[PDB]
Order: C-alpha cells, then structure tokens, then sequence
C-alpha cells in the first residue's frame, strides 16, 4: 500500500543508477502524496530534470527545487507551502527521507536524503520515507559535494515515477 | 530551517 517511487540519477548526463524510496503514506499521508505526485509528474510539474543543489558529505543530499534550482524555490501540490503534518517518524539513520523547510509549516517540494543520523532535526523536519534500494548511489553522490554543500557536478533526476 |  505504501507507495514506492524511484529516481534515476545522472551526474552531468551519465546514469549512475536508480534509487527507490518507500513513502510512509500510512503515517504522513499528505506529505507522502505530495512527493508521490511530484515524482510521477501528474499535476503537471515535478522532479524530472531537477538537480541536487546541496550535497554535504556525512550529512545529507538536498534537492527538489524545480523552480529556482537553488533552494529558494519549489512548490507543493497544495500551494507554495503546507503545514508540518506530524513528527511521528524521527531521523534515525542514513536513508531517511525528510522535508527541507524555511521554518515551521513551510513544506514545499524540497527534500533531503540523510547519509548520517541527524537527530538534531527531529521535531523540526517532517520525515516521510526511506531509501528502499540504492543507498550506494547516494553515498557516491556525496563525492560531488562540499563542506558547505556546493556541488562539484550537475547531479540530476533523469527520470522518476512510481513503482508500486 | 534548511538544513544548511
């Protein structure tokens, strides 16, 4: 029942592989549906073609700004922003998928994949999924980041959709 | 916010 979407990653044009996530629609239905819908492109816009604008080794990989591509844009399938659904799920380890935000109740389209356990973010960022397969591709992406997050190469979401 |  919980959806499974995927992202085919490409660094400067060459495929790196497919990463798939399980979205916990059973605990954060509104947040999960936002991500599912952005992955299939059914509302007319979404992640296909977007890039990871902030990558920080040993922390996380951030993307989802399909409008400004700099972490200033993005929008949800509800409006530019939506409230923090709940904080039931915590940042337990690598692979956790969570919402990036500009403070409370500012969820849009930006997300981040954790490569470490980021407990200091619990209760501030809504966790809504986890990497199902492909964790090694995410670690490989870290090699293109920097202490501050600026990327070394153009890491994009070549394609995406729903598997289940 | 962020994280940065």
């Amino acid at each position: 029942v919980n959806p499974t979407v995927f992202f085919d990653i490409a660094v400067d044009g060459e495929p790196l592989g497919r990463v798939s996530f399980e979205l916990f629609a059973d605990k954060v239905p509104k947040t999960a549906e936002n991500f599912r819908a952005l992955s299939t492109g059914e509302k007319g816009f979404g992640y296909k073609g977007s890039c990871f604008h902030r990558i920080i080794p040993g922390f996380m990989c951030q993307g989802g700004d399909f409008t400004r591509h700099n972490g200033t844009g993005g929008k949800s399938i509800y409006g530019e922003k939506f409230e923090d659904e709940n904080f039931i799920l915590k940042h337990t380890g690598p692979g956790i998928l969570s919402m990036a935000n500009a403070g409370p109740n500012t969820n849009g389209s930006q997300f981040f994949i954790c490569t470490a356990k980021t407990e200091w973010l619990d209760g501030k960022h809504v966790v809504f999924g986890k990497v199902k397969e492909g964790m090694n591709i995410v670690e490989a992406m870290e090699r293109f980041g920097s202490r501050n997050g600026k990327t070394s190469k153009k890491i994009t979401i070549a394609d995406c959709g729903q598997l289940e | 916010a962020x994280p940065f």
